[PDB]
This record gives structure tokens, sequence and C-alpha cells, in this order.
């Protein structure tokens, strides 16, 4: 992950002043000439023909030019002709014309420029349009033809299809319709592409029930509905958000309609089953369908099938749909279709979904050095990939290493609040995208702060700090609305807070104030968050919000549903504790308000009955029975309860003091001190697979031992310390293999070793063999009195080739989110790196540089690495040179 | 406060008290708190403000809320149309404003 | 699983080597559920679990708005209604401040005029 | 990642190779041969030993080694290499040419 | 971490300079010359705590300096920076008139480089010849026989024992019924996995 500067860099770094001398064909070339090409060297004989033979190779990859000329747009573009359009149509609507002969002259609002005119056109087949009897409609026609043509359009159906086509698609339903109506009138018959072009309008603007009304229209208007119109009404479904209706289309477009789908078809039912979620298997449906296609139908797919494939396919973490993305991605460019942006936001997507942080930055690389100029999105894709790396950070590997992820999330966070000032200093318009990417991320921060460090108050303090600053001002400084997403997101981190009241205010909000359609993580939120709240009727609200997507059509998933009981069942606890604490509560009353208030051995008859003699006083039986009678009341423990329905005492603090009101000293004060069986990573193994090594753990009396039996054989001491030792032996070779940390030393171990290992850990208190080995190989760090140093005292060298450009460009952690011409003023700002902006173009213009003499290159491998053990001392001693002139002053 | 989707009940519960212990400014900026955090103004709202500004001689909030309530056309109670003539003779405010 | 195999059509039944080949056949023939729902086009866990979402994909993909019944101007979306997106227990309070207007505000006839008069005193 | 690393490596043969000093002609010469006729190179067996070595050793130990290496373009190994790589049995035919030599 | 790494060297320098001098100034611990510093130390030590009590000893310091001066001058130590400093001028400003004179010098300093290269070439042999050779002989005595031990009294616990010991044993037996306390007791040594009670 380099930018094209420090890759040219790095090239002539490597390959010294060869880079800029003569290639490898003219070296070739000038050794035929000589006569001295070696054997095995394919001679480069004939010019023409290996010219031909390049060309004919290099034509595999040769992209197809897929550019249209599109008419429609040049129409949009020609400004004057849009206002001649509109003028003309505005008149049309107002003050249509009139069908009277010698009305065009009369009529101020068209001025001009026997046989009757409807017979002359039955006789000879001929529009109404076409025929001058110096009308009022004449004039409107002339007029019309005349703009037209000066648009560039003649007067004719096709003409007329593309300018009611160029009307619609910027609004001006109204007026396209007009001169619908007047082509009709005129006579130029309203074909299908007339009535597709009107529906564009509709399309565009997502109204289902204009462009049915179209289709109706055209239907009774005894013309059938072609290929085109079925194409509009798909995607008029698709703008209005009713994706599986365009499958349900295509369906009896094939039954009743009877018309083939076409590449184009095929390419808006892959867009809709793409954002369809009415249905699990929109992702099958899809590939089956992209396969079918490829096969049955034989079409080839192009640039819209891939990224509509591509798009579907960046949607969910599975590494095989990630490989499918992939190969259709080098299948792309193998095929001689070069990436572009779409393709790069589709890869950016498929590699944050899974959160690859790393293939983002490669992919931004890769992009920054094709020369593709990154935009908002793949930034706001990046961020995304931030958030979902921590998100997938293995904390419980790091509670098993005692690791804080604290630095990591103060990591990421830094370097999305860099990239949002790289984005602000660029002078981009921000997006929406972009700051809800950024309430996301301070919103997962803040939830995984409280999940995996509920102690440390202070980091959940500022996560939600920075997370309330966003909602609250940046949305507003950047003249942005909030939308379903960020309401989402904030709606995600009040639930997780449990603050009930405003996240249900909020919601209500949405859906009342601002008209939104709160989204099913939405949904999923406020179910699992009224599930684990332990209130009364909490349940019922989870059902109300489950009935309220089923009802408005939110797609219900047995993930959702197994997710549901499983959230119950947990949150049956904080239920029960709370019915447990109300009467408490009602005791504790019951004893306070009493407290305002305020023979052994002979029976009823007479007789002397036996008693049990007493006890040993020193007994713990005895003990634990004076401490229950002594002690406290349990009513007095604590006055008030807790904050949120539970009774007092699960946190430390107050266990602590329940034990100091009891008269107990609790030795473990802190929840880190209790002994935490499950990081136990050898003992559940044996426990797993041989029996209890421990054996006498649960012993009443002599009884409940697992210990091997006294004869031997298969179940003896023998066989039970072989199979132990061979589990051992089992984790001595993972410990070898580096997957578990190298053990300390023990006392067996010490008495093993030699007398010398002894006497040199006794005399420097070495707890490692680690430590043994420091000791040993740093003589310098021993005390006078023998003992070691601690590590920290050490201070290893700081080689210089860590000030490289590469080398410090690499961990940069921003640099693949700099363009290049922030990267190269960063470092250089100078004529050496003013130049668009490539590294093949940089080492054109180092070659020119060395071959007018202007630059100095060493001659020979500045950088050497990977073929002898003493490479980087070689690099360091030729770079020394280069780092003191670069580092004096002058 | 700030944590429940109050509605109009409530924030006629507090006019009502801030009527009742004399505070009509502090009336007044209630409705425009109300009128800030969204929700709409019923007309018992509508009649109690009313009362309140021209009772504290506001005219420009008896303004205002004269002329929302006309553009909502909500239906104007005897209360509301006794405590807006006060104010409509007294600072003439409709009579030069031409409203009606 | 379960496996029977049959050699008597065979000419000598007592075959060891015609048991393998028919039992490595059977299994050879042998499609899994990923590929029987790969080539259907459906979610392979939506094929021998019975869970009562699962019922819609057994169905023919359709638009919502021609499922949904169809609003006032023509067709919509279940997710444009706010008595279908909002649920029931959240109805009161702040929904009623917004729809008071749907019922309590108006033309002046329109509040005032009696609706529930005689209506035919002019004819009699 | 391996491949582009070799890549490098093997531009600056090139580079070697292409020059016209005799000196670095020769030398990449016979690492073009070595290569070609499959002989194993001695930086990938140092590269191994390094990491076991950086594996097994102390804070303070392997702490120069990372400092040290930090800047050097060492390929990313995975301990699988090195495990392999330690785990081959050693060639007493060549244990016994290098004794009598 | 550059900054680290200078700090370290100039320290590690120090301390090599520091330790070196002790080792080359171990002789200098004479009882006679010592007693006399020992006194007047003493003296200075007095004189700060009276000054301490306030919040001359000056002829004492420069009585030790003049002792410190006269062991240092007897015992003659060789200074390397002196060497370098009076062998290599007298040399260059003997012989930078006579250019064969100045040749010879050179090829003398030539000669002494590489002498000194051999004799670090063997200081290295022999620091790595003491290593192995202590790690050797330190395996070896691995098998030396342990020291023979000296014989005491009987063990006894006498009855004015067991009265000063009655309260700390009552005090350990209330411990051990104490199921909290019973493993933070005084005297709770176990021979296997009995602990022996006070007696």
């Amino acid at each position: 992950a380099l930018s094209p500067y420090a890759q040219a860099l790095r090239h002539v770094a490597l390959r010294g002043a060869t880079a800029f001398g003569p290639g490898a064909k003219e070296m070739e070339l000038d050794m035929l000439r000589k006569g001295t090409l070696p054997a095995d060297y394919r001679p480069p004989v004939q010019g023409r023909w290996d010219d031909t033979i390049e060309r004919w190779a290099y034509a595999w990859q040769f992209p197809a030019e897929e550019e249209q000329d599109d008419i429609t747009k040049s129409v949009e573009r020609n400004a004057s002709g849009m206002q001649a359009l509109l003028e003309i149509g505005n008149k049309l609507l107002r003050s249509p014309p009139s069908p009277e002969p010698l009305s065009g002259k009369a009529s101020k609002l068209y001025p001009p420029v026997r046989l009757r005119a409807e017979e002359l056109s039955a006789k000879y087949n001929v529009p109404m349009a076409y025929i001058d009897d110096s009308s009022e409609a004449s004039n409107a026609s002339k007029s019309l033809a005349l703009v037209m043509e000066d648009v560039g359009l003649e007067f004719t159906e096709d003409g007329l299809t593309v300018v009611i086509s160029a009307l619609s698609r910027q609004g001006y339903g109204t007026i396209g319709r007009a001169i619908f109506d007047f082509a009709s009138a005129m006579g130029l018959g309203p074909s299908a592409e007339m009535y597709r072009a009107l529906m564009k309008y509709a399309s565009r603007r997502g109204d289902v029930n204009e462009s049915m009304a179209l289709i109706e229209e055209m239907k009774g208007n005894g013309i059938t509905p072609r290929i085109g119109n079925w194409h509009e009404l798909m995607y008029t479904f698709y703008k209005a958000k009713d994706y599986p209706a365009v499958s349900q289309i295509v369906d009896n477009m094939k039954m009743y309609a009877n018309i083939e789908p076409n590449e184009v078809t095929f390419v808006l039912q892959l867009k809709a089953l793409a954002k369809d979620n009415s249905q699990l298997n929109s992702l099958p449906e899809a590939i089956q369908l992209f396969d079918q296609m490829e096969n049955v139908y034989g079409f080839i797919a192009s640039r819209p099938h891939y990224d509509a494939m591509m798009f579907h396919l960046s949607q969910s973490p599975r590494p095989e749909m990630r490989l499918r993305c992939e190969e259709l991605a080098h299948k792309m460019e193998l095929m001689g279709i070069v990436w572009n942006a779409n393709t790069y936001l589709n890869l950016i997507r498929s590699a944050q979904v899974v959160g690859d942080v790393a293939a983002v930055e490669k992919y931004l690389s890769r992009m920054r050095e094709e020369g593709i100029p990154a935009s908002i999105g793949h930034l706001t894709w990046a961020v995304q990939a931030h958030v979902q790396s921590m998100i997938r950070i293995d904390y419980d590997a790091l509670k098993e290493k005692d690791e804080s992820p604290l630095p990591t999330w103060l990591e990421h966070l830094e370097t999305c609040f860099g990239i949002y000032e790289l984005v602000v200093r660029r002078g981009w318009v921000m997006q929406l995208p972009f700051v809800n990417a950024l309430l996301r991320l301070t919103c997962q921060a803040t939830i995984l702060s409280m999940e995996r460090t509920p102690d440390e108050a202070e980091t959940i303090g500022r996560f939600e700090e920075q997370a309330n600053k966003i909602w609250n001002h940046t949305f507003d400084e950047w003249q942005l609305q909030k939308d379903v997403y960020s309401y989402e997101c904030y709606i995600a981190l009040l639930a997780h807070q449990q603050r009930i009241d405003e996240a249900e205010k909020l919601f209500q909000e949405m859906i009342l104030k601002k008209d939104l359609s709160p989204s099913r993580r939405t949904y999923h939120c406020m179910i699992f968050m009224h599930l684990s709240s332990g209130e009364e009727g909490g349940t019922a609200r989870a059902l109300r919000y489950l009935e309220a997507m089923e009802r408005a059509g939110i797609q219900v998933r047995p993930s959702l549903l197994k997710k549901i009981v499983r959230v119950n069942n947990a949150a049956g606890y904080k239920r029960d504790m709370k019915r447990r604490a109300r009467r408490i509560m009602q005791a504790r009353e019951e004893y306070l308000a009493r407290k305002e208030e305020g023979r052994a051995d002979v029976d009823a008859e007479g007789n002397s009955i036996l008693e049990p003699l007493a006890v040993s006083p020193t007994s713990t039986l005895a003990w634990w029975e004076k401490w229950k009678r002594e002690t406290v009341s349990k009513h007095e423990l604590f006055t008030e309860e807790g904050a949120d329905g539970t009774p007092k005492g699960e946190t430390f603090e107050e266990k602590n003091e329940a034990l100091r009101m009891m008269g107990i000293t609790s030795s473990f004060q802190t929840k880190d001190l209790v002994p935490q069986p499950d990081r136990q990573k050898l003992l559940p193994l044996i426990r797993r697979e041989e029996g209890e090594i421990a054996g006498s753990l649960w012993a009443m009396d002599g009884g409940e031992l697992s210990y091997p039996k006294d004869g031997g054989g298969p179940q003896g001491w023998g066989v039970r310390l072989w199979r132990e030792r061979q589990l051992v032996k089992r984790e001595y070779q993972k410990v070898l293999d580096g997957y578990r940390p190298v053990p300390q030393l023990s006392t067996l171990g010490n008495s093993v070793r030699t007398a010398g290992d002894q006497l040199d850990i006794e005399r420097s208190g070495a707890q490692t063999p680690g430590e043994l080995s420091d000791y040993r190989n740093f003589p310098d760090n021993r005390f006078d009195g023998g003992q070691l140093k601690p590590e920290s005292e050490a201070a290893p060298a700081v080689p210089f080739s860590a000030e490289l450009v590469w080398q410090g460009e690499a961990n940069d952690k921003l640099s693949p989110y700099k363009s290049d011409e922030e990267i190269a003023l960063e470092n250089d700002n100078t004529f050496f790196s003013s130049l668009r902006r490539s590294k093949f173009d940089y080492l054109e213009k180092w070659r020119d540089m060395y071959r007018h003499g202007t630059l100095e290159v060493p001659e020979g491998p500045t950088l050497n690495f990977g073929r002898t053990p003493d490479d980087h001392k070689e690099t360091m001693a030729a770079l020394v040179r280069g780092w003191y002139q670069r580092n004096r002053k002058e | 406060s700030g944590k429940l989707k109050l509605d109009s009940i409530c924030y006629l519960a507090l006019i009502k008290a801030k009527m009742s212990r004399g505070g009509y400014a502090e009336a007044l900026a209630v409705g425009r708190e109300q009128d800030a955090d969204g929700v709409p103004f019923l007309p018992h709202t509508y009649t109690h403000l009313l009362e309140a500004a021209e009772v504290a001689d506001d005219g420009e909030m008896a303004l205002e809320l004269a002329r929302r309530m006309s553009s909502e056309q909500w239906p104007v109670s005897d209360r509301g149309r006794e405590a807006l003539k006060k104010l409509s003779t007294r600072h003439h405010w409709e009579e030069v404003a031409e409203y009606k | 699983a379960g496996c029977r195999i049959n050699l008597k059509a065979t000419n000598n039944p007592k075959s060891p080597t015609h048991t393998v080949e028919g039992v490595f056949e059977a299994v050879k023939a042998l499609r899994s559920v990923s590929e029987i729902a790969a080539s259907r086009g459906k979610v392979p866990h939506s094929l021998i679990y019975n869970i009562y979402p699962y019922l819609e994909e057994i169905r023919r993909r359709k638009g919502m708005m021609a499922m949904h019944p169809p609003g006032k101007d023509g067709l919509l979306m279940p997710d444009r209604v706010v008595d279908n997106r909002l649920p029931d227990h959240l109805k009161r309070g702040y929904y009623d401040d917004v729809y008071w207007k749907d019922f309590f505000a108006g033309s002046d006839e329109h509040l005032n005029e009696p609706r529930m008069g005689l209506r035919g005193d002019e004819m009699r | 990642e391996r491949l582009a690393w070799l890549r490098d490596v093997w531009a600056q043969i090139d580079a070697d190779y292409r020059s016209g000093d005799s000196a670095r002609q020769e030398t990449a010469a016979q690492e073009i041969s070595a290569a070609l006729r499959g002989e194993p190179n001695d930086y990938m067996r140092w590269v191994y030993e390094t990491k076991r070595e950086l594996r097994f050793a102390g804070p303070v130990g392997r702490r120069a080694i990372q400092e040290e290496l930090q800047a050097a373009e060492l390929p990313e190994v995975l301990d699988e290499e090195v495990n392999r790589y330690h785990d081959l049995k050693l060639n007493m035919m060549e244990i016994e040419r290098e004794v009598k030599a | 971490k550059r900054l680290r790494y200078l700090a370290h060297m100039q320290m590690e320098r120090q301390i090599r300079c520091v330790r070196e001098n002790a080792k080359l100034f171990d002789g200098v611990e004479n009882m006679p010359e010592a007693a006399q510093c020992r006194e007047l130390y003493e003296k200075i030590m007095e004189k700060k705590t009276a000054q301490c009590n306030m919040t001359e000893a000056s002829s004492l310091f420069e009585k030790i300096r003049e002792i410190t001066l006269r062991v240092i001058r007897d015992r003659r130590v060789q200074s390397a920076a002196a060497t370098k400093a009076r062998m290599l001028n007298r040399i260059i400003r003997s012989l930078k008139g006579g250019e064969r004179s100045i040749a010879e010098e050179l090829r003398a300093l030539h000669q002494q480089r590489k002498e000194k290269m051999t004799m670090r070439i063997l200081g290295i042999i022999e620091n790595d010849v003491k290593t192995e050779m202590e790690w050797l002989q330190n395996m070896e005595e691995a098998e030396r026989p342990p020291l023979l031990p000296i014989p005491e009294n009987m063990s006894y616990v006498s009855a004015a024992d067991v009265q000063a010991w009655r309260e700390l044993r009552e005090d350990d037996e209330r411990k051990a019924a104490n199921p909290f306390e019973r493993r933070r007791r005084t005297f709770q040594p176990e021979l296997l996995g009995q602990a022996w009670s006070v007696p």
C-alpha cells in the first residue's frame, strides 16, 4: 500500500541507475546487433511481424467502447432548445390551436412564417401534421418542427419520442403530455415508444398509479405494451421501492405478454433482487438468474450486469460470496472491462462488510495508482470498514491476554477523524452517508466500550460525548438532514444505554413528525431493548413492535425469532431480580414496622427425653450457626434499593459493604481478584478427555474420589499417568509451535537443569527462559549484585532506514486515504514531483531529468534485501550519505 | 421533561400552573417551548395562551398566536374570543393590521 | 442414513463388487441440500426446517403494493401508513395531537352545521 | 504478497545483471543459475532461523531484534514455514562432507 | 526512540567508566589512611547535622583531596587518553618537518593499529573462553558433595515457651474455628497435610 510517488521512488531505489537506461528489449536488440545474443534468448528477428504478434496478443484484453451517444442527453444539454420546447408546450397547453383553415394568420399566438385536408390525408395516407393550410394548428406544427430541427431532431415519431423523453426526464410531465396529445391530434401516430417516453416522467418520480394508468391508456388505444413499456413499469416500481413487483412484472411478461427478456430486463431484475428484502432467498435467486442468463439464454454479461451482481454480492459477509465477488471482478478485468469507480466501490463494500481495513486500503491504493479518483462513498465505506473491524476485534483473546482494546479503539477513531479532516480540507461537499458513518462509528464505539470495559466509565463517557456532539452539531453544521440510518444508529445507542423513554421519543418523532419509515434494524433494536428491559409489559411492547412490522410489511426473519426467544430467556434473570426486589422492599417495610411496634429434656407428659450431645464449640458448623444468629438481619443491610428495580449487592462495592456489616472482610475486593477458572487451557482438556485430574476436590467423607484402581491394568495409575503425560506432551508441542506462550521456570525444571543454569537463574532472578536468554546475551545489563535490569532500561538502536519515504508511508495510517497530490506536496513540494499522476509518469519525468543531467541517481541497488543476510546493513551503508545530506542544515 | 414525548395535555397543565401562580410571561415561554418541541397547539392551548398573553399585554405573542390559530383553522372558543377582544381593542393591533 | 440393497436382478447376487458399486452409485447420485437450494434459487435452511417465516419462501415473489390493500388515490406501500408502521402502544398522546386536525379543524360551516337534522322537510 | 516481494528482489537481481559491472553481472548470473537449478536460497534459511529465534527470545532480545529489523524488507513468514524448516531433519551425508573437508 | 538510545549509551559509558575506575582503585582501601578519612568524614557529617539543625569542613575536604591525589600519584595508573594526547602529538610535532620522518611515523602508527586490533581479537577470545570455562566448571561442580551440617543443642520446648505461647495457641484455635481466618494464622506449618498446632 504505497502512493505512486513512493512506488516510483522504491522502483528507482531497487533498480539503481539501470532503471533510466535502455529497457530489456533494447538490451536484447543491442546484443543481437553485436552478435552475442545467447541462444536461449528469443531474438527480435522481424520487426513488423513481432509488432503484429504483440498486437494480436494484446488485442484480447482490449476494451470494447461502451460509450452511448444519447440524443436525449444532447437535447437536455441544449439549453436554448429546451426553453424553445418549453415555450411551445406552454402555448399548446394554455391556448391549444384550432383545426380551422384561415385561423393561423388571424391568431397572434401562432403567427404564420376547395379540397378538404382530412380528405387529402385519407386519400394519400399522410399525417395532418405535414399539411400546410395556413391553419393555427399548421403554424404550431411548423414552429414545433423548426424547433426540433434546430435541436437536431426530425419532425417524426422517433424525434417526438426523443424530445418527450428528454422533457420527461427533467420533469415537465404536463408539457410532455401536451406535446404527445398535439402529435396524436396532428396524426403522427402515438406509438408505444411515445407512450414509453411519457411513462419516463412517472418512472423517474415513481408514480405507480400514473404508470399503470398510462399502461391502461395504451391498451385502450389499441396499442400493445412493448418490452420498453414493461421495462419502464419495472423501473417505476423499483424507484417506488416495491422490488418484488419487478419480478412479478417479469413473470407476467413472460407468461401472458409473451416477450422474451433481454439484457436490460436481466439488469433490472438483478437490481430489484439486489435491493429486495421481502424474501430471504434474494441472493440465491439473483445468482441462479445470472447463471440462467449466462447459459440458457446465451447472453454475455456486460458492465451493468457485472456491477449489479457485484453490488448484490458485496452485501453478505460470507467468504464464499466475497470470493464470488472477487472472481467476478477478475473475470471483468480479463474480458477487457477496465475497473472503474463503481467496481472499486463494490470491492470496498465486500471488504468492509467483513471488516478488512487492509483490503480496503489496498483497494484504495490500487485505485489511486490506476488514476481513478476516489469519491466520497469510498471513504464512507472505509469508515464503515473501521466500524466493522472494531466489531470483529477478538475481545475474548484480548481478555485472555489481559490487553485493553482502548488503544485500538482510539486508533480507529483518530484514523476516521483524520479522514473527516481530509474530506473537509479537500473542499468536497459533505454527504449525508459520511456523517452517518461517523455517527455509527461513535455509537458502536460506545456500545463496545460498555460491553467490554463496564468499569472504565471515563472512556464510555468520552465516546457518548463524541456521539452526542456529532448528532447535535455536524448534521446542521453541514446543512444535512438526519435520515433513517442516522436515526437507526442513535436509537441503537439509546437502546443499548437502556434509555427507553428517549429511544421511544426519537422513534415516534421520526415516525409522526418527519414521516420516515423505520428500518428493520431499528425495529430489531426496539424489540431487543424491550425484551432486555425486565419491567412488566416489556415482551408485550416487543410483540407490539413485531406486529407493527408484520402489518407494515417489514421482513420477519427466523434469526430474529431465535434471538427474540434467546433474549427473553436471558432477561428472565433481570425480571426475576426485580420481582424479588419488590418483595424485599415489602419485607424491609414490615421489618421496620415490627421494630417500631416492639424444658429441653422433658416433654408434655413430663417424661425425660433424649437430647443430642453438644457439638464441638470450635467446629465450623457451630461457627456458622453463631454467625447466623448474631449477625445483623438481612433487612438492615441496605435501606435504599438499586437504581433499576433490582436489589443492591450485585456490585463488588455493595458486596464488600454487606460483608463488612456482617463482620467479614472480603478477600476478593476486586473483580479481577477472582480466580476466573474459565481462562484455564490445560485442566479442561484433561477433564474432557481423560477424567478428573484432581480426584479429591469433591470428597465428603472418604467418598467421591476420582482416582485409578489399586490393582492396575488398563485402568491403573500407570496408564492414567501415561495418558496425562501424552496430553501434556501435546500441549508442549503447541507451545513449541508457538500457539501457546513459553511457560515460566518451575521448581522441577530448575532442579533438572544443570548447575550453571540453576546458579545463573538464582543470581539473576529470571522467571522465564526468555529472561534467562536475555541475561546471558546482554552481560552489560547485569547489576553488580548479579540481578538483571528491567527491560525498560535497555534502549535498542534506531536505524535511519525507518525515515525512508516508503517506510514512513507504510505506517502512515492515513496514506491510503490521502490523495497522491497531497502526499507529493507533503513530502517534496518541489519541481521534482510536479508533473495525470502515476508511477510510470514519475519514471518518465525522472528519466528525462537523468538524461538532461538534472538528477543524480546512484548506480547499483540502493535498497537491498532478499538475497544476502547482510542486506539491510548494505542498504544503510548506501543511505548514510543521503541521510546526512537531508538532515544537515546549511 | 426531556425523556417522554410530552403532549398538549401536559403542556397545558404546565401553562395552567404558571397562570395560577401568576407567571403569564412564564406561560408564554412554556408555549414557545412547546412550539419548539414541535407538539402542535390544540384549541385549549390556544385559549389559555391567548388568555395569558392578553392579560400580560404581549402584543407580538398575541399576534403570532392569533395568526397561527387562523391559519390552522381551529374552532375558536368563547373564552378565547372574550380574552381576545380585550387586547384587540386596547392595543388596536387588529384594527391597524386589518386582521380579522 | 439407511441403505437397502437388492441384487436379485443380477446374474450373481453374491457379488461384493456389485454391492459396493451400487452403494457408491447411490451416494454419487445424491444431491446435497445446498446444491438443491442453489439450483432452485432458495435458501437451504428454508427447505428442511419448520419455521413459519419460511412459508414466504415457497410462494412466488410478488409486489407489496399488490399484496396489501390499496389506499385512497391508488396503490400504496404498507410502510407509508402511520397506522401500520406505528405500534399500537404508542398511538396515544402525541399521535392524538398530530391527528386532532383530521377531526376538529376545517371551515366554519364544516364545524358548526348540524348534520343530524331533518333532510326531507322541504319535500314533505 | 510474497510474489510482489520476490518480484522486487528479482528486480534488484536484474539491476545487478543488466548493469554492466563485471562483478555484479557475475553474481547475478550465479544467483540466476542457482535459482534455475533449484538450489535453495540462504536468505530464506536465515529468515527462518531468525524468526524462530525471535519466537523463543526474551523481552529485551526480541525487542532488539524487532527494532533492528523494523526497516529491513523481510518477507511475511507464517510460523508454519518456520516450524517446517526447523523440523526438517539434518543431512548426515552433508555433515560428513563438511567435517571431512 | 533515538533520544532513549543516546541516553542509554551515555549512561552505559558512564557506568563502565566508574566500574573500571573502582576496579583499578580497589586496592586503595588501606587501613591507615582509611581510618583518618573515616574520622574526617564523621566530623563532616557532624557539621552537616549542625547545618541541618540550623536550617570548617573545607579543611577536611582539602586533606582528603590531598590524600586521594597522593595515592593516585604513587599508584601511577596509566591514562589511555593521556597516551593518545602525548604520543601522537609528540610524533606529529617532531616529524612534521621531515617527510621521511612523517612516513615512518605513519608506518609505526599502522603497526600500533594492527597490534590494537590483534589485542581486541585476543580480548574477545579471552572473554568467550572465560564464560565457557566458568559454565563448564559449574557443570562439573554439579556433582559436589554437600556440606556437613554443624550440630546444635537438642530440640526441646520449655514450659516457659508453653506459658508464653498459650495465648497464641488459643488465638490460633479461634482462627482455625473461623472459616475465613483459618488460613491466615501466624504459626501454621504442615508436614504433609496436617498443621502443627502450637504446643
